[PDB]
Formats: structure tokens, C-alpha cells, sequence
């Protein structure tokens, strides 16, 4: 039972470290990819209009 | 990828057209100008011939 609380605390630490250091960069990369593809689509529309 | 290639080709084609429109413009501008100049030249030649034959018949 005690080991259960211990590994819950460990998982809380894991979640904190994740959300605080791994989440920001991966989210930024995801936003960069989304912006790049959106810009590509916008360029396609602009080129067709041109 | 096909969309990216199509966008590049469309930009290239728009650049080509903004030049080809003016190219054909100037081409038939020059065609009309040359035709008009030829019409004027033949009119002048006809007038010269007419006055020359008038000279000849009047002298006779």
C-alpha cells in the first residue's frame, strides 16, 4: 500500500516535469507545423487567384 | 506535395502571363502600325504615279 502512494508521488513528479518542460516545445512544434501547412494552403489560394 | 507544385507552377504561370499579355499587346500594336505605314506608303506611291501620268498626258 505504501509503495502505491510512493509511485503516485513519483507519477505526479513525472507529470509535472512533462507538462513543464516537454509539453511547451512539442506544442510549439505542433503549432509551427500547423502554421506552415496553413500558410501553404493560403499561398495556394493566392496563387490560384493570381 | 502536388498542391505545393501546383502553387509554384501557378506563380510561374502568372509571372509568365503578366509578360505575355504585354508581349502580344505590343506584337499586334506593331502589326497595326506597320500596316498603317504600308497603307500610307502605297497611298503616297499612288499619288506620285497619278501626278506623273497627269504630267505626261498634259505635256502630250
Amino acid at each position: 500500500m505504501s509503495i502505491f502512494i510512493g509511485q503516485l508521488i513519483g507519477f505526479a513528479v513525472i507529470a509535472f516535469i512533462i507538462v513543464k518542460w516537454v509539453v511547451p516545445p512539442v506544442r510549439t512544434l505542433m503549432r509551427n507545423q500547423q502554421e506552415a501547412v496553413r500558410a501553404a494552403l493560403a499561398e495556394s489560394a493566392e496563387a490560384a487567384k493570381k | 506535395e502536388a498542391m505545393l507544385a501546383k502553387t509554384a507552377a501557378d506563380n510561374r504561370k502568372s509571372a509568365e502571363q503578366v509578360a505575355a499579355a504585354q508581349a502580344d499587346y505590343e506584337k499586334e500594336m506593331a502589326e497595326a502600325r506597320a500596316q498603317a505605314s504600308a497603307l500610307r506608303d502605297e497611298a503616297r506611291a499612288a499619288g506620285r504615279s497619278v501626278v506623273d501620268e497627269k504630267r505626261a498626258q498634259a505635256s502630250g
